[PDB]
């Protein structure tokens, strides 16, 4: 897998996960998040491209979306989504 | 010229959406939503709520993420460029 | 990590990946897909819940989404997404 | 049915979107999109396009996946029930 899914942990955990994939020879990874985690997804990418790999990574694409979540009871909520694909240069 | 709305902690998502409708109704036909730090998700939420209210009347024409440095701290941002259609 | 991301492989590869997580004791897994892979995502869940684990699976949530993809070079497209969270009943 | 729309491989997304809009224009309030096999993704695309167009003017009332059997072969399906919203 080339995906880093952002959860509840500190941002640096995800930065490390990203750096680890890249260091293993994966040249493109995708940082994915939903809801409040979107801020941390953007932040993960920014830490990677400013502090750790400045001038060695670029953003290939940003996917901004929304989902309708339907549970077993039939009730719904809406949740924002982001996915950021980054690649070595 | 180009109107930027900063998405702030001090107003909820729905009220920011409605602020953008006001701008549109006064002939602004493009706005850039900006969020920084934890308000990045809030800015995306505003965009999505607007998109739900307007449908094909609004389009996300560009998105950019990046960093600023304020008081020696690097802080992430998102910019969402919305265009009113019709 | 509890996620099975659907790609271009035969459907059974994803069925087996899902079965593996479930057999390892993972409570809930999420089958995710984008675009044309959405059909295989649904099919994967259907095969798990009918062929391999009849009477044993429930669908907890279906998330139906859509995203605007903006590329580094300015190209944009719109892509559908699905996520199907399943659990042992 | 007059109200179930079976999504078809040989029609594109917008073809189906327009089929639904014409029904809404005639006073139809609710439709169910059904896709089977490889048409499952298309059924979702059609819902999403109708939502991109109408926004809050349309709602996904319910979504269900399942399996049916034809000539002893199990086939997957998705159902998306859509409603207006005035």
């Amino acid at each position: 897998s080339n995906v880093v899914l952002i959860g509840k942990k500190p941002v640096m955990n995800y930065v490390l996960a990203a750096l680890t994939l890249l260091n293993q020879g994966v040249s493109e990874i995708v940082i994915k998040a939903r809801g409040r985690a979107i801020s941390k997804a953007v932040d993960t990418v920014e830490i990677v491209r400013n502090r750790f790999l400045p001038d060695k990574i670029e953003i290939k694409e940003i996917r901004v979306g929304s989902q309708v979540v339907t549970s077993q009871d039939g009730r719904q909520s809406r949740v924002s989504t982001i996915e950021i694909a980054i690649r070595k240069k | 010229k180009l109107n930027e709305i900063v998405v702030r902690k001090t107003k909820n998502v729905e009220d920011h959406v409605l602020d953008v409708i006001v701008l549109f109704n006064q002939g602004i036909d493009e706005v850039i939503l900006k969020g920084t730090g934890r308000e990045i998700s809030k800015a995306v939420d505003v965009y999505n709520s607007l998109k739900d209210r307007l449908g094909d009347g609004v389009q996300l024409v560009n998105v950019q993420t990046g960093s600023e440095v304020r008081d020696r701290r690097r802080i992430s941002y998102i910019l969402l460029r919305l265009k009113r259609v019709y």
